[PDB]
RNA sequence: AGUAGUAACAAGAG
RNA sequence: CUUCUGCU
């Protein structure tokens, strides 16, 4: 991340719904669970079947990454759910509402100041 | 009428399996008697399609009516039918994920 | 030079400095002893506030009942529960007219809920009165005990797993002539129909501990398993209705609630005419629960469920019917002492109906004399009022209906009103051409509330110009003011475990910075104070410190062995690396790049014995109770580490008659934990099926053994042994 | 005695 | 006596 100057201003934070976990943009709740189940409990999947190129790619990548993993399956499923299912919460925001910005909301937007911050990594085109 | 005929013309576990499946399906066993008999015939035939059939050490299919418990015989057929959906589909996934056959 | 902090209000507006007026840095006033006195006082007050009603005697329970509905109108500002059914129905009808289809849509959704709700949902929550033991038990334990009792008595319809079937079973049990229960010496007890009914409608009572802002203590009530089933559907319907009401701020919570209130109030202030004077009334309603009669909720449920299927109306209306016949258990009892003989003793509440009055003081003697007529089998009949009513959403709907009645099209006058209502708290905005109009509107609103039984507390309410008010401890001064004192108890060590505490502490600091106006300098100092408290509480001081503690040797050895000290977790004596930059990063991930590989492997070893995982519903989640309001579920980001252990459990039940229950719990765990070894997804998703566990586990074992053999994960000898054992298990189940 | 305050503690169950 | 317990 990159830090810019801190500007003292009269911050007016409005309460609205913002993204906590962006999840996967091409998968819905159901799609996420379908991949989760298939990756963590391939035998207990049930009648559900993967029906999307995105689901197949994610399942293949996670299975390749989770080879010989002795971690407790419940933790793996919980972490996958965190990474995939979209989660939103009402927060008093003044700047960007993206997850990359909401997570550092405490550091960037204050009651009488704003910290110019540019989170690392790539940003979603949308 | 019909329920008594099914009780008298089928094995205890067969009628038990059929009736339980009826309960999980939603229909009452004492009302939809034709369905009950059809289910019992189906279950019976499915289970017969695996009775006495085993695989020996050479991988060849053999038939053993008097099943010896000390003989290392692997059943040739695994009955998916007669179990709860969940358990059945669990067996389906176990077979697909290990053998590789499409689900 | 007498310093006086109150004089600070001469310059800073009270609201901007409201945090100063909160003593939340001190210990909350706990309650000492039994809650019998408070419960009897609450019953006596509830019956006194409806003393002019009709007295009847129940034909089933045989206990006296009071019906204040349609009683005389209030001739004084004294709190009155004589609600008028026609006025309540008229208010509901006007509410429906103002929001067409609200009841139809809410009923459609609630109906579906009823169809899809499972029995497990009753496991949520805590401290339910288990009628099989006459004691408070966890919701899951009370539910299981009730289910086991019903099965032993022939009520076998709850096996479908649908909550409506369990409710049906409850109804059949109510019609049962005799009930059989088990006690433990595993004795059997028989309950007659009357006694069953009394113990099925009984509500246990305790004292509200750690309540702030009140001098006198109060008593709260918990219902049994039978009532909880219908209460869930009634609350679901009320919630569905409240979601569509603009003035109802109850269903929402957190920032969503503040956002709703700010938007609603803003719009209310806006649509107001420029030529119309505006005033705002702030204040609670006195004796809210003691005056909300269950018959009124029955009337509202019947009106809401108009045109709906008869089964839906019956299932929704069962809850108010049972609550109208509810009996409150007095409680622990009373304690006596002899100074001359120097000895103490305890009299159970069940003995108060027959005990002599010479042992009590004047106040308790009067309370006993006044409650004696209503005392039935150690429980007092409590038909009037709603003792610690769970119908918070329904009461909010009623209050909103009264609020909605203040539109200019209903008042048919120059003045009009609107506002916000949540439970017993409200904020009313009245617009009128002049002060006379404001007074007329206030009087009309007060009288209409009295009509419905609701009654504004003139003692703790005030009216001022529109723009500033207080609602549920949120102080609005042209915009909600960020009060920080309310969140002070949330600081410090949460007390979950060595790992969850750190993540929760930093998460609390971050949340307060975001929401409660915590300055960055204050955030830094807070972080420092929290780390110091954390270290002094878990004895995890820095390895290079000379502080002496029973855990100092292991920490010292670990500090000497590690090469990169900065990588050690704070729980292992490592230095604190947190700051405003990374309050959102879990410490394991924050120090991962600095941790030594050997220590990193030891700390995150998945085979470690300390880490334990329950259902996913209880993974990385904790229950935190703030200064005001009920318990809330807080989700924290933490990595599974050896520090994520579980604290010891209370063993006081180990030397009592009910010790067998704990043993049973152990047995159940011994079986459920084994099932997890057969069905790995048992925790992530609830398993389904009608077959016995043993049958499912043996079948799964046979399938897995075959699949492993075919794949080659096991040898011929291992497979032969497995099946041999499976056949032995089947024979063991058959032999019995 | 003391804590404390509408009722307790100043150990309790074997 | 000794055993058991500090939210049951």
């Amino acid at each position: 991340g990159t830090f810019g100057p801190v500007h003292f201003r009269n911050q007016v934070k409005i309460r609205r719904r913002v993204d906590i976990n962006p999840g996967h943009a091409d998968l819905s709740a159901k799609e996420a669970q379908d991949v989760i189940m298939e990756v963590v409990f391939p035998n207990e999947v049930g009648a559900r079947i993967l029906t999307s190129e995105s689901q197949l790619t994610i399942t293949k990548e996670k299975k390749k990454e989770l080879q010989d993993c002795k971690i407790a399956p419940l933790m793996v499923a919980y972490m996958l759910e965190r990474e995939l299912v979209r989660k939103t919460r009402f927060l008093p925001v003044a700047g960007g509402t993206s997850s990359v910005y909401i997570e550092v909301l405490h550091l960037t937007q204050g009651t009488c100041w704003e910290q110019m911050y540019t989170p690392g990594g790539e940003v979603r085109n949308d | 009428g019909m329920e008594d005929f099914v009780r008298q013309c089928f094995n205890p576990m067969i009628v038990e399996l059929a009736e339980k499946a009826m309960k999980e399906y939603g229909e009452d066993p004492k009302i939809e008697t034709n369905k009950f008999a059809s289910i019992c015939t189906h279950l019976e035939v499915c289970f017969m399609y695996s009775d006495f059939h085993f695989i020996d050490e050479r991988g060849e299919s053999t038939i053993i009516e008097s099943g010896d418990p000390n003989v290392l015989l692997k059943h040739r057929f695994e009955i998916i039918e007669g179990r709860d959906r969940t358990m059945a589909w669990t067996v389906v996934n176990s077979i697909c994920n290990t053998t590789g056959v499409e689900k | 030079m007498d310093v006086n902090p109150t004089l600070l209000f001469l310059k800073v507006p009270v609201q901007n400095a409201i945090s100063t007026t909160f003593p939340y840095t001190g210990d909350p006033p706990y309650s000492h002893g039994t809650g019998t006195g408070y419960t009897m006082d609450t019953v006596n007050r509830t019956h006194k506030y409806s003393e002019k009603g009709k007295w009847t005697t129940n034909t089933e329970t045989g206990a006296p009942q009071l019906n204040p509905i349609d009683g005389p109108l209030p001739e004084d500002n004294e709190p009155s529960g004589y609600a008028q059914t026609d006025c309540v129905l008229e208010a509901m009808a006007f509410l429906e007219e103002s929001h067409p289809g609200i009841f139809e849509n809410s009923c459609l959704e609630t109906m579906e809920i009823v169809q899809q709700t499972r029995v497990d949902k009753l496991t949520q929550g805590r401290q339910t009165y288990d009628w099989t033991l006459n004691r408070n038990q966890p919701a899951a334990t009370a539910l299981a005990n009730t289910i086991e009792v019903f099965r032993s008595n022939g009520l076998t319809a709850n096996e479908s797993g649908r909550l409506i079937d369990f409710l049906k079973d409850v109804m059949d049990s109510m019609d049962k002539e005799e009930m059989e229960i088990t006690t433990h010496g595993k004795k059997k007890q028989r309950l007659n129909k009357r006694s069953y009914l009394i113990r099925a409608l009984t509500l246990n009572t305790m004292t509200k501990d750690a309540e702030r802002g009140k001098l006198k203590r109060r008593a709260i009530a918990t219902p049994g398993m039978q009532i909880r089933g219908f209460v869930y559907f009634v609350e679901a319907l009320a919630r569905s209705i409240c979601e569509k009401l603009e003035q109802s701020g109850l269903p929402v919570g957190g920032n969503e609630k503040k956002a709703k209130l700010a938007n609603v109030v803003r719009k209310m202030m806006t649509n107001s005419q420029d030529t119309e004077l505006s005033f705002t009334i702030t204040g609670d309603n006195t004796k809210w629960n003691e005056n909300q009669n269950p018959r009124m909720f029955l009337a509202m449920i019947t009106y809401i469920t108009r045109n709906q299927p008869e089964w839906f109306r019956n299932v929704l209306s069962i809850a108010p019917i049972m609550f109208s016949n509810k009996m409150a258990r007095l409680g622990k009892g009373y304690m006596f002492e002899s100074k001359s003989m120097k000895l103490r003793t305890q009299v159970p509440a069940e003995m108060l109906a027959n005990i002599d009055l010479k042992y009590f003081n004047k106040s308790t003697r009067e309370k006993i004399e006044k409650i004696r007529p209503l005392l039935i089998d150690g429980t007092a009949s409590l038909s009037p009022g709603m003792m610690m009513g769970m119908f918070n959403m329904l009461s909010t709907v009623l209050g909103v209906s009264i609020l909605n009645l203040g539109q200019k099209k209903y008042t048919k006058t120059t003045y009009w009103w609107d506002g916000l209502q949540s439970s017993d708290d409200f904020a009313l905005i009245v617009n009128a051409p002049n002060h006379e109009g404001i007074q007329a509107g206030v009087d009309r609103f007060y009288r209409t509330c009295k009509l419905v039984g609701i009654n504004m507390s003139k003692k703790k309410s005030y009216i001022n110009r529109t723009g500033t008010f207080e609602f549920t401890s949120f102080f609005y001064r042209y915009g909600f003011v960020a009060n920080f004192s309310m969140e002070l108890p949330s600081f410090g060590v949460s007390g979950i475990n060595e790992s969850a505490d750190m993540s929760v502490g930093v998460t609390v600091i971050k949340n307060n910075m975001i929401n409660n106006d915590l300055g960055p300098a204050t955030a830094q100092m807070a972080l420092q104070l929290f780390i110091k408290d954390y270290r002094y509480t878990y004895r995890c001081h820095r390895g290079d410190t000379q502080i002496q503690t029973r855990r100092a040797f292991e920490l010292k050895k670990l500090w000497e062995q590690t090469r990169s000290k900065a990588g050690l977790l704070v729980s292992d004596g490592g230095p604190n690396l947190y700051n405003i930059r990374n309050l959102h990063i879990p410490e394991v991930c924050l120090k991962w790049e600095l941790m030594d590989e050997d220590y990193q492997g030891r700390l995150c070893n998945p085979m470690n014995p300390f880490v334990s995982h329950k259902e996913i519903d209880s993974v990385n989640n904790a229950v935190v109770m703030p200064a005001h309001g009920p318990a809330k579920s807080m989700e924290y980001d933490a990595v599974a580490t050896t520090h994520s252990w579980i604290p010891k459990r209370n063993r006081s039940i180990l030397n009592t008659s009910q010790r067998g229950i704990l043993e049973d719990e152990q047995m159940y765990q011994k079986c459920c934990n084994l099932f997890e070894k057969f069905f790995p997804s048992s925790s992530y998703r609830r398993p389904v099926g009608i077959s016995s566990m043993v049958e499912a586990m043996v079948s799964r074992a046979r399938i897995d053994a075959r699949i492993d053999f075919e794949s080659g994960r096991i040898k011929k000898e291992e497979f032969a042994e497995i099946m041999k054992i499976c056949s032995t298990i089947e024979e063991l189940r058959r032999q019995k």
